[PDB]
RNA sequence: ACGCUGCUUUUUGAUUCUUCGAUGUCGGCUCUUCCUAUCAUCGCGAAGCAGAGAUUGCGAAGUGUUGGAUUGUUCACCCA
RNA sequence: AUGUUGUAAAGCACUAAUGCGCUGCGUUAAACUUUGAAGAUGUCUUUUAAGUUGUUGCCAGUGGGCAUACUGUGGUAAGCAUGGUGUGCGAGAAGGGAUGAACCUUUAAGCGGGCUAAGGAGUCUUAUGCAAGGUGAAUCCGGCGGCCUGAUUUUGACAGCCGAAUUGGGCGGCGGAGA
């Protein structure tokens, strides 16, 4: 994978991995122009990046045209306080109690 | 600097290369060669059934190491197809110097030598037979490798050479005159 | 994609200033001076200022005049582009010139970038540098090979340095932190 | 009070970066044992690690060497005197962080199926010279260490019969995995899921 | 050559910080250890190096470096 | 508001020095001065600002000092000897500089709650990161996507027909000999 213009990345920790961007611009072999899937620009090193693969052409796209391209964030809210993840462990105890007698 | 270099080594009709993760590996029609390249910080590939080397940003010392790995693979590529011979004649002024050969062009010996009683010995190194020539006094070094060829023969030249005494006059040794082809 | 430390606002900032002598009644009304400096600080920009009409004409600080000042704000869109910047420096042993082109988002921008590099390749500080004009070339009548080079689209290179996905302190023995 | 214990592997390690950090595990209760002590690495070039290893050698007192400095050869003491060093081990605090150390070259056999560590910040391909460095195990053979060919056998010989151990494993979780999606399976489970 | 820049602590000066209810003050004999700025032995360069004999330089401190006449001598100077 | 001064620097008007060209060019001064600072030092006005002492009794200890920032004198020089202005140790703990009379912070151990200074944040040892370069003298040598200046070249340079850059001087960081 390379550093182009339309390039997807995503940010380096594996958590906080759920977002996206594009590059828009190149200042040098360390310093990139980003445009985050709001609007908004920012400046990043690629030490912080992972370079995804897909790439696409952005050259007469303004801002909005080439704000089309980020896809959406794969984040999800979490619930289940204490009683709605107790039944999903208390339904697997009972696998193992008989997968004993069954061998394997 | 760049922000790209590339070189390209052609692969001839007899030659087939083959490449297990930086180490390639050649094979004519006289014999085989294993060049080994992990250690170096650069990328290969066979592109047209042809090597590429590519370099991203490098300054001027990997440039410099660049340019010296291509020329080692076009190197080992001749060296399976047609092969290397070195040839070497010995010279004096008043003591014969007496050559022989012992197993199968493996060991070389060389008797007077300035009327020594001492007889020197020759190894060749691997994959490279000592012949005998017949002009008059001459020996051939041939095989599928430069790299024991000719260190085989600069072993040879290193080692005639008359301590303690006027070099301009005691011109005594065995020398290189013609690098050739098998 | 976050960097966690903010690298698109910059240290340096911009600044025009009107001045003079401070009017008396044996010389009313005199001579009014303008110019930009690039600094920190309304109040180091107007110092600076003062040391420029001192060592050419002789007005000085403690008779002298601040009719205005205004800080130029940065720019709204944000693009890459290609600039130029003259200045002068302070050595060991005397002063020099220098002209130094670069890429950059903005013009206070460019200067940061500039005093960035002058800080790994010649050891100066930021207060040994003085700055003449900052400029925008088009593309054509660039002078060095590096920003020619950028400059094009359809880049294209890898990147080879690392990169740690995980601020834990012990990892599992077949993990690939990079 | 506490009991827990960590292992924790050396393989493509820098020596000093992981001695700090091992020893700052120590002092905190943790015991640790470090495995394949021989494949610590140094950055650098070999030249540069003999001439320091050198120097070390000529610290000797002169009225009585018996008394002396002591130079350990061995890659698993050798290293267990590296993170000694990073402690004040003469006081009590430091002679109790030290009974909780564990050093071996190679694999020992009892160790065999466990899980084992790295430490984040060692790994050598973070520094500027990857493909410049010396195994601890090179550069003490050169001053008399003997058994560097025993102990890369022990270490695939153990390896091997690791990775058939989980092959046996893989395939049980196929075997599992159909059972878990059966007919008489369901309306068993369902039953006892029934009576809560 | 005429000029110019350094290092050591083996000379002899310059100084007076420590010791005057006391640190036994020259040399030899005996015995051990360290330095290298190497005299010999090992390896290797240059020449206005033909050979022989020496002269000049580099790596190198492992091992060696004596017996006598005259003087208390250190030192000096001769014999083998 | 109104008086006094002859140092630094500079200069040749006096005293004393110093090369040439036949009016100019060249070099000097603790015991030279035609000039001449920064700084010091007198007086008037609180009918200027800001702030808020006079007279006298009985008596002790002390009269070997030393350090430092800046600044002189003698000396080849000294952790040497001897002057000037301020501040310290002496008679000054505590925090920091690994260790130290004098360095930097700061002025003294009652019981609680908050915040900083000097100095620091892999580990001993309380506490995070971002970026650019990189992997003891005279006197010599190399390098850099650094900078300043010149020359040559697609009408084909430099190196030895080929097809694109070549090169002379300097400067600023960095590294190597001298060691
Ligand atoms: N600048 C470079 N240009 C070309 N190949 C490179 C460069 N730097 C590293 N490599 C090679 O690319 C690989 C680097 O990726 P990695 O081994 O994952 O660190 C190795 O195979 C290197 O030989």
């Amino acid at each position: 994978r390379t550093v182009r213009l339309g390039r997807i990345v995503t940010p380096a920790l594996k958590e906080r991995r759920h977002t996206y961007a594009i590059i828009v611009g190149i200042i040098d072999v360390t310093f990139v122009l980003l445009q985050r899937k709001d609007g908004e620009r920012e400046i990043c090193s690629v030490a912080n990046l992972h370079l995804e693969d897909e790439a696409f052409d952005i050259k007469g796209l303004s801002a909005e045209e080439i704000g089309k391209l980020i896809p959406e964030d794969t984040y999800i809210e979490d619930t289940t306080n204490d009683f709605d993840r107790f039944k999903l462990k208390l339904r697997k105890r009972v696998e193992e109690e008989l997968l004993k007698e069954k061998g394997l | 600097m760049r922000i790209l270099v590339t070189r390209i080594v052609k692969v001839p009709e007899d030659c087939t290369a083959t490449q297990e993760g930086k180490i390639f590996t050649f094979q004519g029609p006289k014999g085989s060669i294993v060049e080994d390249c992990t250690r170096h910080p650069l990328t290969f590939d066979i592109h047209e059934g042809n090597i590429r080397i590519r370099l991203w940003n490098g300054k001027r010392k990997a440039m410099a190491l660049a340019i010296t790995v291509e020329s080692l693979l076009r190197n080992a590529i001749k060296a399976v197809t047609v092969g290397f011979a070195y040839t070497m004649k010995a010279v004096y002024n008043h003591f014969s110097i007496n050559m022989e050969i012992k197993e199968d062009g493996k060991i070389l010996l060389v008797k007077n030598f300035l009327g020594e009683k001492n007889v020197k010995r020759f190894r060749m190194r691997g994959a490279a037979r000592v012949r005998l020539d017949e002009r008059k006094d001459t020996i051939v070094i041939e095989g599928p490798s430069l790299s024991d060829v000719s260190q085989s023969a600069g072993t040879i030249t290193n080692e005639c050479k008359a301590k303690n005494r006027d070099s301009r006059v005691f011109l005594d040794g065995i020398f290189v005159t013609e690098r050739g082809i098998m | 994609a976050f960097s966690k430390v903010n690298m698109t606002i910059p240290m340096t900032k911009e600044y025009r200033i009107h001045g003079s002598a401070m009017p008396t009644e044996d010389n009313p009304r005199p001579q009014v001076f303008v110019g930009t400096i690039f600094t920190k600080n309304h109040v180091f920009a107007k110092a600076k200022f003062f040391k420029i009409l001192e060592k050419k004409y002789k007005i000085k600080a403690t008779k002298g005049l601040i009719i205005d000042c205004k800080e130029i704000p940065e720019p709204s869109f944000k693009e890459v582009q290609n600039y130029g910047i003259r200045f002068v420096y302070r050595s060991r042993s005397g002063v020099h010139n220098a002209y130094k082109e670069c890429r950059a988002i903005s013009k206070c921008w460019a200067i940061d970038h500039v005093l960035r590099e002058l800080a790994g390749r010649q050891k100066l500080k930021r207060s040994a540098v003085d700055i003449i004009s900052v400029d925008v070339v088009p593309v054509e009548s660039l002078k060095r090979a590096k920003t020619i080079e950028f400059a094009d689209e359809n880049v294209e290179f890898p990147i080879f340095t690392k990169i740690v996905n995980t601020k834990s302190l012990l990892i599992p023995s077949e993990y690939n932190p990079s | 009070e506490k009991k827990e214990h960590v292992i924790i592997d050396a393989t493509g390690q820098v020596a000093g970066k992981l001695a700090a950090k091992v020893a700052k595990l120590l002092l905190e209760g943790v015991r640790v044992t470090v495995v394949c002590a021989e494949e610590a690495v140094f950055v650098g070039s070999l030249e540069r690690a003999m001439d320091k290893f050198k120097q070390y050698l000529n610290k000797r007192c002169l009225v009585n060497p018996r008394r002396g400095p002591f130079h350990f050869r061995e890659p698993r003491m050798h290293l267990a005197k590296i993170i000694r060093r990073m402690i004040s081990y003469k006081k009590p605090r430091g002679k109790a962080a030290m009974s909780r150390l564990a050093t071996y070259e190679g694999i020992p056999r009892e160790l065999e199926g466990q899980p084992r560590y790295k430490v984040t910040c060692a790994f050598v391909k973070y520094t500027g010279n990857p493909n410049r460095y010396v195994t601890l195990g090179k550069l003490l053979s050169m001053f008399g260490w003997k058994h560097a060919e025993a102990a890369k056998s022990l270490t695939d010989e153990l390896k091997e019969r690791e990775s058939l151990a989980s092959l046996q494993k893989k395939d049980l979780d196929k075997k599992i995995e159909e059972l878990k999606t059966d007919k008489n399976f369901e309306n068993e489970v369902n039953r006892r899921l029934a009576m809560l």
